[PDB]
RNA sequence: AAAUUGAAGAGUUUGAUCAUGGCUCAGAUUGAACGCUGGCGGCAGGCCUAACACAUGCAAGUCGAACGGUAACAGGAAGAAGCUUGCUUCUUUGCUGACGAGUGGCGGACGGGUGAGUAAUGUCUGGGAAACUGCCUGAUGGAGGGGGAUAACUACUGGAAACGGUAGCUAAUACCGCAUAACGUCGCAAGACCAAAGAGGGGGACCUUCGGGCCUCUUGCCAUCGGAUGUGCCCAGAUGGGAUUAGCUAGUAGGUGGGGUAACGGCUCACCUAGGCGACGAUCCCUAGCUGGUCUGAGAGGAUGACCAGCCACACUGGAACUGAGACACGGUCCAGACUCCUACGGGAGGCAGCAGUGGGGAAUAUUGCACAAUGGGCGCAAGCCUGAUGCAGCCAUGCCGCGUGUAUGAAGAAGGCCUUCGGGUUGUAAAGUACUUUCAGCGGGGAGGAAGGGAGUAAAGUUAAUACCUUUGCUCAUUGACGUUACCCGCAGAAGAAGCACCGGCUAACUCCGUGCCAGCAGCCGCGGUAAUACGGAGGGUGCAAGCGUUAAUCGGAAUUACUGGGC
């Protein structure tokens, strides 16, 4: 470039791999929460729950996503699966 | 920005004495003071209501050394202010601190008033003044200087300063060089042929 | 502070004829001193000195271009020393080129080719050399082509220039064979090496091909750089040679003297010889400091009005060798910092021009490239971006600095032509863009004489109004083809004299005047008078008005001051108001003008004028071979001849010719002189001539 | 960062500032929250060179707003102790 | 208290009149241009067209008090260089000040630019709920414990460069799990779940592995609720012209469920209903950034959106996103295009509508300047560093304002000009002459203020556990201004260095002669010139304005001539 705005360039690149890292293991959790949602055991989606809610929240928390949109799947979360039965 | 020519001239194209020359001399004797100064003043060129005003706005402005423009800013002033305009642009018309200085002495003419007024040789309380429109506000004092003062010319000017009326306004000094301005002049206090409202209508046409 | 040590710092140039391998050896120079990764070739266009687009497509340099490098030695001998390298134009065409470059110079590299050696532009830039006293040097580059002759050439070069050369190194092999150089002073033989482009090379066993002129052009140098001190000659008439190194620095000082002059040879194309002249550039050319200080005016002249000592601490001067043209800022002011410092933004004052000019950002270059640089030390040469008012060749200095350098000497223009937009309305773009150029060359001029409306354009040779002119479709764009300049005839009565008259019937009652005259033409002669429009007033009868009895000659003047035969002033004609008539209440004045008017249209009918064109003197130095031919094409041409005149190097011709003749007579004046004459034109007094064009130029209008 | 700084108006060479509670991130000149006095830098006369208004600068400052340099010289300038 | 008090007509249809009616002029204004002319100062103004293309130089860095560290300088330490055991200086040691590159943090979304797009996703006014917010601030706490890397680096290596490889490493306020956390999240509940980072200063101890441990304070870190701020969202009204644009719309209008968002929402998907908008102008087409305000007007209104300020929008064109509190990002990423430049031909770089500047276009618009001394802004414990923000300087009568270009005196009312009824008049007190003054310009000398602060010393308390070390608040000390040869002041010489532009038939103020002869030419309108032209051209004179004047262009007025106020058939 011109400044010495190519090490953010660097820094967000490296940042990009990192939270996707962490985004797609973070949304493959509650893909399988929402799999065994849609196979309708509400003990083993409760189980599934009870892995991805600490994740999610742990992810929130290092602020790859928001605490609204942890609590908005945890909450879409409880519904589906008290609804599950 | 001054009108360097012949003054009388410009008096006897007004008729009149506008006062742009010192009295050691009448105005008949230095000037043919009743005809226009062209080769056809002899002839009469009969008036226009627009020529009887603009004759009297440069009448005024050829007795106040004043040019067209700040004449047109001494009008727009004492159109903003309160009470007569034409009398309000009177009193800023004699506030101008060539005029202060001329009806108080120190200079026989309104051009010598200036040159006093230019040349740092003159003091509104003490401090320098060289503004020769300086509007002079009341309960001022306006002093010669030092090396101004005892001059060939002031103290001419100072003997020549009487045979005129007296300003009713001006408590001059007279070699203690000091000179006052206790209030603005009234309507009455000056000429009374300057008919102010001609010019008003001139400027608002 | 300052990179490299003032010795260690030379200013050199590469002048010479044309194509005698001065670009080259530059290319060969950037290569042996690493700046650059190819050596490259001019036909190919390759040369990077050649940046100007003519210049890759003719392969001609049209420009002198700057470059420096740190050659620190063949043999890594000394630190490295920075170079820094003039090459010049060698076509007649640009001789400010070579000039405005030379009076910077600090010495010369003359090369010369072996198989022609003085050449004539060879001759044309020595001279140069001498009215700036640069001290010099040689390499005779193609001594890889047949005819080569290293021994002929240094002959060549002392029977012809005039200067007693001193061999550095001779010849190994002829001109296909030749594998290298044999010092005079190291008494090696540095072939060097085919397989690297010149890069390696090896000092070898000085073999018995030749070891035997060695010895005989070794002992004549010694002896003359021996021939520098009775120090040196008291032990070389002992019988005993003086070391090399006192030979070395003896060298060094005979050349500043310009007692002599050292001949290196090699082949830039064949990559052979070009390391040791740059090397010999090193031992023998002056650094900043190796000779005397710029001299100065001070003051309308002082005793010593400027001994600047070429310093890091003496005040600022310079002199703006030459002003280039750059389209984004729009200029490029070379100079050299003769004595002083000076930084980005300083002001400077320009002692010719009496002002004040802020040097805004100052660069060094590669030719075309430029590298900007914070400040100038003395002995530099670099490009100013920024200034504004300095003429080709005037001082930039601190103030209290010298008002005149020796620089105020420059050529005067040899062709003229004319030029055209092609869209009638682009003249003044036209117009400004032979300005501009016109400032960097002060060699090329544009005059649009108010004779006729023509653009004249005026140069030291064909190629250089042809070369000024593709600049002008190239850069600051303008499509323009070139003519003819127009002509300058006159008029003026043979010798008829008559009483002729005019007369218009102005009463018809009502109008109320009337003017009417009786005039007497005559001629005067050919240049008799200053006073052209000469006149005698005599009327006695019909006396026009008084007040303006006087002033009734110069409203005639306007018939004589343009036109009356074919469009064209007359000169030395005399009017004679003898006669006439009038009334005196008021005797109309521009109508009575009309008397005058029709008395000159007769007048002049009866009198029977002639026409006469412009003819000069031409004075002519050329060799004395050309004679027969260069009198036979004047003769060809309309001209006659003054002086039965010869010089004691050339011969002096004068002659008498046209000046609506001679267009384009230089170039031909140098096709038949082999380029080896000059000439001026003195605007002499016109005289007659019969022509079928002054007349076909009024009927073009007709009647 | 609120900030409290002065917001030089006036004219050339004869600068007069204006005390403006102000976003940092806005102009100098530019958008502000409220003007809490002036200050004039080249009064040398009778005439108050700068008068500040000092229960809203402590309304602000009580809501965490930052007070510049010149500022805090003017509050103390302002106050008889300095 | 005052925050207003403000409204003019004329010329021209006719032989003449009165109406209707258009045209024209008098005013104010301008980012102006052109012609002629031009002295100065102050304050402003300055690409209105090609959002046309851009060379070059700067416009965004900072922190060593986060870290690994040592490339540069310096301080030292050991010298068996230089040598008179050195003051006459050899290398190794990050050891210390410091610091290139590197990891890391914060900034880079601000400030600066332009108005292309945008007729409503925008703007203005006024409300609202379904929200997030770095730095700043308040309240309560936590701040155990541990791991794996990884740049820099070493090596080998490739490349013309750009920029890499491939192994060995080496930390951290880089990352990751754990422990722990509830007025925090989910959940009606129970219950489940979530973080962190340390660095610096000195010191009475007293303990060492000269690592330090330890006591302190200064900051920094994590969580939650607050404030302030900033931002996102919704609504209503208003915000151009064309109907020689009357139908438009299918995620279209809404409903349900899932998904997404920081947040509500067809935002989105899948069903379902068939709705929704429209003569109060939908839809389409042209044009356009909007507002405070600016010009004008007695107003109402008309025109406008240069400067300055608020909002919006864009960044070479088209698209997408990433990082992040904040962007779908002027000086970041990626892709497609066009363009330009570099190349060793193998590849590579860029985006002035940032500040100067060039070309071009145009009637037309400036310097490739000086400082960060002010004030701000980023970083920082600070010192400080950076800032084409900003403060200043340059150019240009571009505008407004102020001043000067002399003042008094002076009748042979000179000469000369011009007119003349030939007497004279006018030029004209005008000049000259005489006396006096020297503003400004020009020299020379003094000289405010924009400068607050910051730093070093000091003392007092607060401080601790300690008179240390930190703050805070005084006292002293040396000091910091680009502008700058500042403003302003004083002295020197002499009226010297400083007046032009338009007009003179009526409107409209100011006339004669000559030369011209419906010619040349003038003209804003009416009109002038074909033999006595105050209308053309010159001259003499006069009138207006004046360092400007006039012309052209543009807006309102006058124009009640779009009549709402305030018109007519
Ligand atoms: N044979 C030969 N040709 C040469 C030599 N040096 C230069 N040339 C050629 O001469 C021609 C012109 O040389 P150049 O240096 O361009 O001429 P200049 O620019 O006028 O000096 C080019 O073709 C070169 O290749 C040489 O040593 N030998
Ligand atoms: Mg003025
Ligand atoms: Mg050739
Ligand atoms: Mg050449
Ligand atoms: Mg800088
Ligand atoms: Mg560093
Ligand atoms: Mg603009
Ligand atoms: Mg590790
Ligand atoms: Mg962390
Ligand atoms: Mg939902
Ligand atoms: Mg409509
Ligand atoms: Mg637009
Ligand atoms: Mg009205
Ligand atoms: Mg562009
Ligand atoms: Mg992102
Ligand atoms: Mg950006
Ligand atoms: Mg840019
Ligand atoms: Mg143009
Ligand atoms: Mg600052
Ligand atoms: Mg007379
Ligand atoms: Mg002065
Ligand atoms: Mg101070
Ligand atoms: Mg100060
Ligand atoms: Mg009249
Ligand atoms: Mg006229
Ligand atoms: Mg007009
Ligand atoms: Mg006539
Ligand atoms: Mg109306
Ligand atoms: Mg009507």
């Amino acid at each position: 470039n011109i400044k010495s705005a190519k090490k953010r360039a660097i820094q967000s690149e490296k940042a990009r791999k990192h939270n996707a890292s962490r985004r797609s293991m973070m949304r493959t959790f509650i893909k399988k929460v929402y799999a065994a949602i849609e196979a309708g055991d509400k003990a083993a989606a409760q189980k599934a729950f009870n892995e991805m809610q600490p994740i999610v929240d742990r992810q929130a928390a290092k602020g790859l996503i928001h605490k609204n949109k942890a609590a908005r799947h945890k909450a879409n979360l409880t519904a589906q699966i008290n609804k599950l039965a | 920005a001054r009108y360097l020519g012949p003054k009388l001239k410009l008096s006897r194209r007004e008729g009149t004495d506008l006062f742009l020359k010192s009295g050691v001399r009448a105005i008949d004797t230095k000037c043919k003071i009743e005809q226009a100064p062209g080769q056809h003043g002899a002839r009469k060129p009969r008036l226009s209501d627009y020529g009887v005003q603009l004759r009297e706005k440069q009448k005024v402005r050829r007795i106040y050394g004043v040019l067209e423009r700040q004449f047109r800013n001494y009008y727009k002033e004492a159109a903003r202010l309160k009470g007569n305009t034409g009398e309000n642009l009177l009193a800023l018309l004699e506030g101008r601190l060539d005029n202060v200085v001329y009806r108080m002495g120190f200079g026989a003419t309104r051009a010598e008033a200036r040159q006093l007024v230019s040349h740092k040789a003159i003091m509104v309380n003490g401090r320098v003044v060289n503004i020769a429109s300086y509007q002079v506000s009341p309960n001022d004092v306006v002093s010669i200087r030092e090396k101004a003062k005892k001059q060939s010319r002031v103290k001419a000017a100072l003997e020549l300063a009487e045979q005129r009326e007296k300003p009713t306004w001006l408590e001059v000094d007279a070699g203690k060089m000091e000179g006052t301005f206790k209030r603005k002049p009234e309507r009455s206090d000056l000429s009374a042929d300057i008919n102010e409202h001609l010019i008003v209508e001139l400027y608002s046409k | 502070a300052r990179t490299t040590p003032i010795a260690r710092y030379r200013n050199i140039g590469i002048s010479a004829h044309i194509d005698a391998g001065k670009t080259t050896t530059t290319e060969r120079i950037l290569f042996y001193t690493g700046v650059n990764h190819k050596i490259g070739e001019v036909h190919d266009g390759a040369a990077t000195m050649d940046w100007m687009e003519q210049e890759q497509e003719r392969g001609i340099t049209i420009t002198s271009a700057a470059t420096t490098a740190f050659w620190s030695g063949m043999a890594k001998q000394y630190e490295p020393h920075r170079i820094n390298i003039i090459d010049t134009p060698g076509h007649v065409d640009f001789t400010i080129e070579v000039e405005r470059s030379m009076r910077v110079l600090d010495g010369a590299v003359m090369v010369y080719c072996a198989v022609g050696g003085v050449q004539p532009q060879s001759e044309t830039v020595w001279r140069q050399a001498n009215k700036y006293k640069v001290p010099r040097i040689a390499f005779v580059n193609k001594m890889d082509r047949m005819g080569a002759n290293f021994l002929k050439v240094v002959n060549q070069i002392k029977t012809r220039l005039g200067a007693n050369p001193v061999p550095l190194q001779l010849a190994i092999g002829a001109e296909e064979h030749f594998t290298g150089v044999v010092d005079l002073v190291k008494m090696k033989a540095i072939n060097w090496n085919d397989a690297d482009q010149g890069v390696t090379f090896e000092y070898e066993d000085i073999p018995a091909d030749m070891v035997e002129l060695a010895n005989e052009w070794h002992q004549n140098l010694i002896e003359s750089a021996a021939e520098a001190s009775e120090e040196l000659m008291e032990k070389y008439l002992g019988g005993e040679e003086l070391t090399e190194a006192e030979i070395k620095g003896a060298l060094r000082q005979r050349v500043l003297n310009n007692e002599i002059i050292l001949v290196t040879c090699g082949s830039a194309f064949k990559n052979k010889g070009v390391q040791a002249m740059l090397d010999a550039v090193i031992d023998y050319l002056p650094s900043p400091v190796d000779v005397p200080a710029i001299n100065g005016i001070l003051d309308d002249g002082k005793d010593t009005p400027a001994e600047r000592h070429a310093s890091d601490d003496e005040p600022f001067s310079a002199l703006a060798f030459k002003i280039a043209t750059d389209p984004f800022v729009g200029n490029l002011t070379f100079f050299r910092v003769y004595s002083g410092v000076v930084n980005s933004g300083d002001t400077v004052l320009n002692s010719v021009k009496a002002a004040r000019e802020r040097f805004g950002r100052i660069v060094q270059m590669h030719a075309n490239k430029r590298e900007e640089i914070k400040e100038v030390r003395a002995g530099d040469i670099a490009a100013a971006i920024g200034l504004k008012d300095v003429t080709t060749g005037d001082t930039l200095c601190d103030p209290d600095a010298p008002i005149i350098l020796e620089r105020m000497e420059f050529p005067e223009p040899v062709i003229s032509i004319a030029v055209e937009p092609k869209t009638k309305a682009d003249q003044e773009k036209m117009g400004l863009a032979l300005g501009r150029l016109a400032k960097e060359d002060p060699s090329f001029r544009v005059w649009t004489d108010e004779e006729s409306n023509q653009t004249i354009i005026a140069g030291m040779g064909e190629l250089h109004l042809d070369i000024i002119v593709d600049r002008m479709k190239r850069e600051f764009n303008v499509e323009a083809n070139v003519g003819k300049p127009q002509v300058a005839y006159r008029e003026t009565i043979r010798q008829k004299v008559t009483d002729v008259e005019g007369k218009h019937a102005k009463q018809s009652g009502g109008r109320g005047q009337y003017g009417h005259v009786v005039i007497d033409m005559y001629p005067l002669e050919p240049g008799s008078n200053p006073k052209g429009y000469e006149f005698i007033n005599d009327i006695k009868g019909g006396v026009i008005p008084g007040e303006y009895i006087p002033a009734v000659d110069k409203g005639i003047q306007e018939q004589l001051k343009a036109g009356p035969l074919a469009g064209y002033p007359v000169v030395d004609m005399g009017i004679r108001l003898h006669f006439g008539s009038y009334h005196d209440v008021d005797s109309s004045e521009l109508a009575f003008k009309l008397a005058a008017s029709i008395a000159f249209k007769e007048g002049f009918k009866k009198a029977k004028p002639v026409l006469l064109e412009p003819i000069m003197k031409v004075e002519v130095e050329t060799p004395e071979e050309n004679t027969g031919d260069v009198i036979g094409d004047l003769s060809r041409r309309r001209g006659m001849l003054k002086g039965q005149e010869s010089e004691v190097t050339g011969v002096k011709i004068h002659a008498e010719v046209p000046l609506s003749e001679m267009f384009g007579y230089a170039t031909q004046l140098r096709s038949l002189t082999k380029g080896r004459a000059s000439y001026t034109m003195e605007f002499l007094k016109y005289d007659e001539a019969p022509s079928n064009v002054a007349q076909a130029v009024i009927e073009a209008r007709g009647k | 960062m609120v900030t409290i700084r002065l917001a030089r108006h006036g004219a050339k060479k004869r600068p007069f500032y204006q005390v403006v509670v102000a976003d940092s991130r806005n102009a100098r000149n530019g958008r502000f929250i409220e003007r809490v006095g002036f200050f004039n830098p080249i009064a040398s006369e009778k005439e108050e060179g700068t008068r500040l208004d000092l229960d809203r600068i402590a309304h602000w400052v009580g809501q965490g707003a930052t007070i510049s340099d010149r500022v805090a010289a003017l509050i103390k300038e302002v106050n008889k102790a300095a």
